[PDB]
RNA sequence: CCACGCGUCCCCCGCGAGCGCACGGGGUCGGCGGCGAUGUCGGCUACCCACCCGACCCGUCUUGAAACACGGACCAAGGAGU
RNA sequence: GAGAAAGAGAGUGGCGCGGACGCUACGCCGCGACGAGUAGGAGGGCCGCUGCGGUGAGCCUUGAAGCCUAGGGCGCGGGCCC
């Protein structure tokens, strides 16, 4: 008779549209109690280096847990231990970049990378740049774009991260599923740095390129991509 | 029964004819002439094909019947249709359809129905 | 009833030391010697007026021996003014310093 | 470039069956079929065994 | 699909994340108010030096 | 059936509205706007009465037929783009025709046309140039301004006035509607010294001069 | 209320109330 | 005018010129056949800058545009009159060319018969 | 302000309709202008020539060949894992 | 195709005759990542030579094989068709 059927596919057509419709405010608010979230923790950390001054102290900032790392010079002859960690931080072609969250197994890893890789401590921005201009993700372990908020949800919804927003939230505030959602994005892929490198063979101390910029990263960055 | 006779007749038949990158059949059943399972003619338990009439009018459209399938003698029929361009290609899309007489080949019967009538009227 | 193109030399092709990309005309347009100045010629389209011996056609006139190969001004190069161009086919180097007029029309004043 | 080595690049699996009999073709065009549609890793299994060579799809016998 | 840059273009942007789209907003009144507020100070100082 | 009221989002930049989902609830007031719930003519015929069928099959194929495109979203035919001018050109403008058999002549702007073209007057008694469209961006245009507004240029002429027809003679009313509008245009440029000697001499570049350097 | 089978009354009240 | 194909897209090749055998120039015993070299020296193998070109797989043309004739059609070298019901059907992509063996008094039955099925011929004027 | 109504028990203080614009799952024009029958149009390639950049002669033994290492004047046919 | 292990499941009570292409399944189609190479190993050749069994109601004195070619072309190439 068909005049049922076509009622209820209309019904669960309808209903899947407010079961997506429901997502998409869920998903906006998150972003919303993220933006508080982060000025909180900017606004934080100024308000308690400005105490310690008033009262003639000091106040050592949380040393940062979270860097960016990029291969910086080729693969030719490359020395074995430094190519199998290459190897495991991800960074195969020349201008790669990879998140790296620190503890003390990593930073001896980064360390005895270092004349290989620029790493530093990268801006809530630089974190945007990177994951809306290259993030990719690995699913199925293919590189499909991250086009829109069902590729991260199919495969990262098991850990409660369903859109874009939430995913830079780990990211940056390093989360439980970091380890998760960083192997989820593909190593990034940067362009030739525009304006150009100070020179490559040597580390940033001595006036170079390699090694550890701390928070200078965030200017290498924003002409990366 | 059908597959197996096209496992056979796939490489090494005599009406298959392979040159420049193209492949074909000059079988005298095939719509589009191609050589493929699906317009091969010989294969199959029911065949529509579209051939040109004996005398310069009209197009003869082959049926192959139900019944006789091993008597090649009755197994085809022929039917000789000089009309109209409209009324040829609804007589041939009513037969196929209607029928149900292997329907997946309706538009390549009336593709090639079509192209022996602008074949049949005279030239400029 | 005078000049409107500006006066520019094909210096040398977009090239290595090496190696020549054909695919790009260096012109050096006279008068203008900066990056400061270069920019009221980026997208100006160039072109390599020559004569050649059979006649050809010449749009809006009767046919006779002369002949173009259009092109148009890229982008700058180096801190002379010197800019690039890519022509819609390559140039033939018998063009190296010859005059390629530089037309003022794809304007944007 | 890239440092990956490509010793391992290629699986060295069978996708056809090497034999030219068309009634295991056919076999193998019926379980394709199958195991593409279904989703039970019986008919997977089995079209990889319609695949293999006779000295990897041994004699099985009666006892 | 091809990959459009959600940072130039602005629905993609907002199909990633629909609250850049307020984010953009009360960024721009906000840019606008500061603005006049600025322009405002400034013509109050030059009527106080013209005083 | 209600007349449709304009939008009540102004817009802030391109493609924002300046009030938010909730302040446009409030200002549309849905609040108390909630709702709740051919083929065959029969003509007679003297037989019988015969169901004719409009629409009928065709009566042919080709052989083989190209497939549909897919389809895409921003890309609207020419009659129907946005047309934009730059900032030096308003009416009045003198401009310096830079490509056309009137190469080199520095003629009166008048108007942007519908389909983006300018409408261009340097008066023919002046310098030979009729009422001819000219590109945008075929043109220099020089900082030297008449007090054109209150003129009333033609309204019956248009780029279907001026779109070329298929020897080409000049029919009565272009030279009627030319000598109208020039009419009050030149009288207008005569009060402005030396500017009809400006307008009939040409411009061309000499030695010495490089057009980054000269300002206009 | 957006995660689908806990939030199927949910999402049905403002089905009934959105008219 | 003569009969146009369904769709002509822009042929684009990506190299023109033909590829002759390192050395072919020099004598005349080498033929411009190209035979890849094995040479232990050999400065086009090893690929120096200014050589030879090698046909690498680079250069092959896309797959909806290979072996297409400049009008657009691909070719079907047609022996008899026979063998252009063959091409009835395919009328808008492929076109027929008489081969060479084809004396002059079948030539002419092949090209009215072309001319008939609308199927566009190559040669059609080759020996009259 | 991605806040909307009514009904009731307790706690603390599941289908509304229509139209339309679109920074929206990859370019379209529902925009145009010229020249063409005995001198012009197109043909990348292939014939000759000009110019810029590149550019050492092959085989082979070699740690290394353009080598002041050996074989090779030029051409046709024969000629080596059966 | 869609963030959520699983049914556009079946039962019992309270006018106009119309709908492109496809599928040589060894076929067609979609995603990504990737491409150096002597010795050597392997796969594919609608690359090529000569002969034999089939087959093309093949071609051929209305001019086959061969050879020549500033002619038209195809293929990355072996080569091939005019
Ligand atoms: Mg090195
Ligand atoms: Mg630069
Ligand atoms: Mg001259
Ligand atoms: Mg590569
Ligand atoms: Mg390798
Ligand atoms: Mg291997
Ligand atoms: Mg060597
Ligand atoms: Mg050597
Ligand atoms: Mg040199
Ligand atoms: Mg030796
Ligand atoms: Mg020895
Ligand atoms: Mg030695
Ligand atoms: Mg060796
Ligand atoms: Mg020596
Ligand atoms: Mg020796
Ligand atoms: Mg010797
Ligand atoms: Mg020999
Ligand atoms: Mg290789």
């Amino acid at each position: 008779n068909f005049a049922e059927l076509k009622i209820k596919r209309l019904r669960k057509k309808f209903a899947q549209k407010m079961l997506r419709k429901a997502r998409r405010k869920l998903i906006y608010e998150k972003a919303k109690h993220y933006h508080k979230e982060y000025r909180q923790m900017y606004r934080t950390e100024i308000r308690m280096a400005r105490m310690a001054r008033k009262a003639g102290n000091f106040y050592v900032p949380a040393e940062p847990k979270l860097a960016f790392v990029i291969r910086i010079r080729g693969i030719n002859g490359v020395s074995p231990k430094v190519r199998k960690v290459l190897q495991l931080l991800r960074l195969r072609q020349i201008f790669n970049g990879t998140f790296v969250k620190l503890n003390k197994a990593s930073i001896n890893m980064l360390r005895i990378v270092e004349p290989y890789i620029a790493w530093g401590y990268p801006n809530l921005k630089s974190v945007n740049e990177l994951i809306y201009k290259r993030g990719y993700g690995k699913i199925n372990k293919k590189r499909i774009a991250l086009t829109d908020n069902t590729l991260i949800a199919r495969s990262l919804g098991k850990y409660n991260i369903i859109c874009m927003e939430d995913l830079i939230h780990e990211i940056y505030t390093v989360g439980k599923h970091f380890k998760e959602a960083n192997n989820f994005l593909w190593p990034f892929k940067l362009s030739s740095p525009r304006g150009g490198m100070k020179k490559k063979t040597t580390h940033f101390v001595e006036g170079g390129d390699a090694g550890n910029r701390e928070d200078q990263i965030n200017r290498l960055i924003r002409r990366m991509n | 029964s059908a597959h197996l006779q096209w496992m056979v007749v796939r490489n090494c038949s005599s009406f298959l004819i392979k040159r420049n990158k193209q492949t074909y059949s000059t079988e005298p059943n095939n719509l589009k002439a191609r050589n493929s399972f699906r317009y091969n003619g010989l294969i199959h338990r029911k065949t529509v094909g579209v051939e040109p009439a004996a005398d310069g009018k009209g197009v003869v459209v082959v049926m192959k019947r139900r019944s006789g399938q091993r008597k090649p003698a009755t197994s085809y029929v022929r039917t000789t249709i000089n009309k109209n361009a409209r009324a040829t290609l609804s007589s041939i899309r009513h037969m196929i359809r209607k029928n149900k007489y292997h329907p997946d080949l309706r538009m390549a019967a009336i593709r090639r129905a079509s192209a022996i009538l602008r074949s049949q009227k005279p030239v400029m | 009833s005078g000049r409107l193109w500006c006066k520019a030399i094909f210096a040398g092709y977009k090239r290595g030391l090496r190696n020549q990309r054909e695919h790009t005309a260096l012109l050096k347009i006279e008068g203008v010697y900066a990056r400061d100045e270069t920019e009221f010629y980026l997208g100006k389209r160039c072109a390599y007026v020559y004569k050649a011996k059979n006649n050809t056609v010449t749009p809006g006139g009767k046919p006779n021996k002369t002949r173009v190969i259009w092109g148009k001004v890229t982008r700058a190069h180096g801190n002379s003014g010197m800019v690039r161009a890519k022509f819609r086919s390559n140039l033939p180097a018998k063009a190296i310093g010859h005059r390629i007029r530089v037309m003022l029309y794809p304007s944007r004043i | 470039g890239v440092d990956i080595r490509h010793n391992k690049d290629r699986k060295v699996r069978r996708k056809e069956p090497k034999s030219q009999d068309i009634y295991l073709r056919l076999l193998v065009k019926l379980y394709r079929f199958l195991a593409r549609r279904t989703n039970s890793t019986f008919n997977q299994v089995v079209l990889k065994r319609l695949f293999m060579s006779r000295t990897n799809r041994p004699p099985l016998s009666l006892s | 699909v091809l990959k459009k840059n959600p940072l130039k273009n602005l629905r993609i942007m907002l199909k990633l994340n629909p609250y850049a789209k307020t984010m953009r907003r009360n960024t721009i009144l906000r840019q606008a108010r500061n603005h006049k507020l600025r322009v405002e100070r400034a013509a109050a100082a030059l009527a106080a030096k013209s005083d | 059936k209600g007349k449709p009221h304009c939008s009540r989002n102004p817009v802030l930049v391109r493609g924002i509205g300046r009030y938010s989902r909730s302040a446009m609830y409030s200002r549309k007031a849905l609040y108390k706007r909630k709702y709740a719930a051919l083929a065959t003519v029969t003509k007679p015929v003297g037989g019988g009465t015969r169901v004719v069928k409009l629409r009928k099959m065709p009566r042919y194929y080709p052989t083989e037929d190209v497939p549909r495109k897919l389809l895409s979203h921003g890309k609207k035919p020419f009659s129907q783009h946005v047309r934009k001018l730059r900032a030096s050109i308003t009416p009045g403008t003198i401009l310096i025709i830079l490509t056309g058999r009137h190469r080199g002549k520095r003629v009166v702007f008048l108007k942007q046309l519908s389909s983006g073209l300018l409408l261009v007057t340097g008066p023919l008694s002046l310098n030979r140039v009729p009422l001819r469209r000219t590109h945008q961006k075929f043109v220099i245009a020089t900082s030297t301004k008449i007090d054109i507004s209150g003129v009333k240029i033609p309204k019956h002429l248009t780029d279907a006035y001026f779109k070329k027809k298929k020897k080409y003679e000049i029919t009565e009313q272009r030279k009627v509607d030319q000598k109208a509008v020039d009419s009050q245009i030149l009288p207008k440029i005569k009060a402005v010294p030396q500017l009809q000697g400006y307008l009939r001499s040409v411009f061309a570049l000499t030695n010495g001069v490089y057009p980054h350097k000269l300002v206009f | 209320i957006a995660h689908p089978k806990l939030g199927r009354r949910a999402r049905a009240r403002i089905a009934r109330g959105l008219r | 005018a003569a009969l146009r194909p369904l769709v002509k897209p822009k042929i684009v090749k990506k190299r023109t010129k033909k590829f002759i055998r390192h050395q072919s120039d020099r004598y005349v015993k080498i033929k411009r056949n190209w035979r890849k070299p094995r040479g232990i020296d050999n400065r086009v193998r090893r690929r120096f800058k200014g050589q030879i070109l090698m046909p690498n797989i680079g250069y092959g043309s896309n797959k909806k545009t290979k072996h297409m004739l400049p009008s657009g059609f691909r070719k079907f070298l047609v022996h008899n009159v026979k063998e252009l019901e063959v091409l009835l059907m395919c009328n808008k992509s492929y076109c027929a060319e008489i081969a060479h063996n084809v004396s002059s008094k079948n030539r002419k039955a092949i090209v009215e018969r072309a001319a008939q099925l609308a199927i566009r011929v190559t040669n059609p004027n080759a020996r009259l």
